[PDB]
């Protein structure tokens, strides 16, 4: 999602948290948005069933 | 955190709970102990062979030394006060004491004082366009400090020199040796010298009573690459013993994680070191002291639901541990 | 067709897998995961119904 | 020292097809039973590649351009291929790479060399002692500055062999990325005569070098008084790489088994 | 005729789905009460 | 034109070119052995 790596334990063990907040925020945004897309699609399929 | 009934209250944000079953927060086996595995590298790194060199190369002929197969300590160079600036980019200098690297490159040269701003990656200017360029995803550190007393002479040690004129910009980690003459005019020039036929190199006026911003500074760059190779140069951490089938914290060459290490059937080819999942999580890892392949599985977890009648009736509850044999509940977040 | 498979998602294991700093940054986003858990619970009840 | 050998037939070059060749392991990360999409330089399938050969008469070692890496192969008996040259101007202005896989050692040098018209190797032919012993090392005359050197262990490979149908089948990929000269290889016994084998094989990562130079040309070293000589029957194939997305298949055993030129 | 999947029993892609917060709840009605 | 509960004034003397290290979030000699500022600092740093 635009950060330097996709593994969270990489970022925790490479930076100290005052700038690791920037990377982790990008990951949180990306994963939360993907999860929201999934639950919306499952809602529509539930209505059809 | 007292009992499941208060847990149900907490997640519904009410003092009252109605009849039914509610799914709640989940459980997890805690890791019990910590395991650190590092290779058997013993000897120390020749930093003084870089920093206490008698001669430093010119910036257009910058010297690179490849440091490998030694156990460094970056704190002992880190906490010295003599450095004018110590700025890193791919990492932060606190973690450098316990992260292990596969090969380290040390670049050294000399520069005029007020263009250390131009040694930073992503900037442009004179030095960044004709003498030394860093790539934009640079992962390392830049150390710089003035050395006016040792190299600058009152006559002027003019063997330090740099390129002025150049045909084009050069790529990262490119270096040119060239005595060709340059044509700043439109007309081509041949032979040696003429009108607007320029020799591309020029020497600094390094003389010691010069003002600041003209001072000679020594610049050292460390440009290690990260965590994807059989490593050589680690940080000074001592190794622990190897524990299997317990929830542990493992630290394999800087790979940090929590789980259970197990004997594997995964028959690695020898040039490999690691192993990933679909979801990009490490699951198979090679111990750097015994060449065996260890499977990594995170510990047990699962669903916790609470069954209650109404609190108007009574305050006794019951628990459903979802999708597990019963026996993991006695050891148990 | 009559029903579909009852699926449940847990955020804090999905998004911030076994990190404390990640979850502490996550509670700044409020109560999204309560809504997502609520929606999947609604679907899971509706299947049995 | 060298001798200008011209005792040979002149022929037009041969063009062949690169059917299902030119893929390697993209990194050293183990994966299993999965399909994986990647982007790197690869050799496109069914592309036009060049066939060179030495028989009996025929001995052709031209200097060829080096862009974006090379897919090399060679089918051979009697172990004639031994060395390779790489560089950009080759006349003592830029450093050059030399590899010699002769009988004794594996000698890899990165030196400021100076070659001539016809740099090559050679052995005498079966002079009643049942041996082809080394007699011709006429490659370079000067070496000014040399950064990397390596001589491997001494050994003794076989320097004889007579089959009209070649069995030794060597495949290599050479690449220069980040000043890093990357050697991928495979060897196969094959029942083949005069062409490329129809089939597929993964190219394992073997060797990395931190040379840091720019190479635009190369030359190949094959084994052989001044004229009057015998060259062993062998062929080799040259092809050129291209940045193309691929889809690769990892089996249970973590072997690259199948590929999609996308 | 129908090939189902993802049983997900405690100890595949199903195991990988299990190790990331994705769980499958079993149905309320079994396969015999429906037949009854 | 704000108002504050109480104001804390810290004073000392350092060597001149480590005033970069008095900034919060950085590390080095002064930031690790003599004076450390927290990451969510509010206030001002004046140096002359
Ligand atoms: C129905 C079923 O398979 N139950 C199993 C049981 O057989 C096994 O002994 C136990 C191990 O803890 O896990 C559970
Ligand atoms: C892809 C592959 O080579 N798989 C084989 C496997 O079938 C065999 O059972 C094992 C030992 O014989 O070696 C490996």
């Amino acid at each position: 999602f635009g950060a330097i790596s996709s593994v969270l334990n990489d970022i925790l063990s490479r930076l100290d948290p005052p700038e690791a907040e920037v990377q982790i925020d990008r990951l949180i945004t990306g994963r939360l948005q993907s999860l929201q897309t999934y639950v919306t699609q499952q809602l529509i399929r539930a209505a059809e069933i | 955190a007292l009992d499941p009934l208060s847990e149900t209250k907490c997640t519904l944000k009410s003092f009252t709970v109605e009849k039914g079953i509610y799914q709640t927060s989940n459980f997890r086996v805690q890791p019990t102990e910590s395991i650190v595995r590092f290779p058997n590298i013993t000897n120390l790194c020749p930093f003084g062979e870089v920093f206490n060199a008698t001669r430093f190369a010119s910036v257009y002929a910058w010297n690179r030394k490849r440091i490998s197969n030694c156990v460094a300590d970056y704190s002992v160079l880190y906490n010295s006060a003599s450095f004018s600036t110590f700025k890193c980019y791919g990492v932060s200098p606190t973690k450098l004491n316990d992260l292990c690297f596969t090969n380290v490159y040390a670049d050294s040269f000399v520069i005029r004082g007020d263009e250390v701003r131009q040694i930073a990656p992503g900037q442009t200017g004179v030095i960044a366009d004709y003498n030394y360029k860093l790539p934009d995803d640079f992962t390392g550190c830049v150390i710089a400090w003035n050395s006016n007393n040792l190299d600058s002479k009152v006559g002027g040690n003019y063997n330090y020199l740099y390129r002025l004129f150049r045909k084009s910009n050069l790529k990262p980690f490119e270096r040119d040796i060239s005595t060709e003459i340059y044509q700043a005019g439109s007309t081509p020039c041949n032979g040696v010298e003429g009108f607007n036929c320029y020799f591309p190199l020029q020497s600094y006026g390094f003389q010691p009573t010069n003002g600041v911003g003209y001072q000679p500074y020594r610049v050292v760059v460390l440009s290690f690459e990260l965590l994807h190779a059989p490593a050589t140069v680690c940080g000074p951490k001592k190794s622990t013993n190897l524990v299997k089938n317990k929830c542990v914290n493992f630290n394999f060459n800087g790979l940090t994680g929590t789980g259970v290490l197990t004997e594997s059937n995964k028959k690695f080819l020898p040039f490999q070191q690691f192993g990933r999942d679909i979801a990009d999580t490490t699951d198979a890892v090679r111990d750097p002291q015994t060449l065996e392949i260890l499977d990594i599985t995170p510990c047990s977890f699962g669903g916790v639901s609470v069954i209650t009648p109404g609190t108007n009736t009574s305050n006794q509850v019951a628990v459903l541990y979802q999708d597990v044999n019963c026996t993991e509940v006695p050891v148990a977040t | 067709p009559v029903s579909m498979t009852k699926t449940s998602v847990d955020c804090t294991m999905y998004i911030c897998g076994d990190s404390t700093e990640c979850s502490n940054l996550l509670l700044q986003y409020g109560s999204f995961c309560t809504q997502l858990n609520r929606a999947l619970t609604g679907i899971a009840v509706e299947q049995d119904k | 020292q060298c001798v200008n050998l011209t005792t040979r037939t002149q022929l037009p070059p041969a063009y062949t097809n690169s059917f299902t060749r030119g893929v390697y392991y993209p990194d050293k990360v183990f994966r299993s039973s999965v399909l994986h999409s990647t982007q790197d330089l690869f050799l496109p399938f069914f592309s036009n590649v060049t066939w060179f050969h030495a028989i009996h008469k025929r001995f052709d070692n031209p200097v060829l351009p080096f862009n974006d890496g090379v897919y090399f192969a060679s089918t051979e008996k009697s172990n004639i291929i031994r060395g390779w040259i790489f560089g950009t101007t080759l006349d003592s202005k830029t450093q050059s790479l030399l590899i010699v896989n002769n009988a004794t050692n594996v000698v890899i040098k990165v030196c400021e060399f100076q070659f001539c018209n016809d740099p090559f190797l050679g052995v005498y032919y079966h002079k009643n002692n049942k041996s082809w012993m080394e007699s011709e090392f006429r490659v370079y005359s000067s070496a000014n500055n040399c950064t990397f050197e390596y001589v491997s262990q001494p050994f003794l490979m076989d320097l004889e062999g007579k089959q009209g149908n070649f069995k030794n089948l060597r495949e290599f990929v050479f690449k220069n990325i980040d000043g890093y000269f990357k050697i991928y290889s495979k060897h196969t016994p094959i029942n083949l005569v005069r062409d490329l084998p129809q089939g597929f094989s993964a190219l394992e990562p073997l060797v990395d070098l931190p040379i840091g130079i720019n190479i635009t040309r190369f030359q190949t070293l094959l084994a052989l008084s001044s004229s009057g000589w015998t060259a062993g029957a062998a062929a080799y194939y040259v092809g050129y790489l291209q940045p193309r997305t691929f889809l690769l298949k990892y089996n249970e055993n973590g072997t690259i088994t199948d590929a999609v030129d996308c | 005729k129908v090939t189902l999947a993802d049983a997900g029993f405690i100890k595949d892609l199903i195991c990988a789905q299990k190790f990331n917060g994705l769980t499958v709840l079993p149905p309320l009605l079994t396969d015999e009460m429906i037949a009854q």
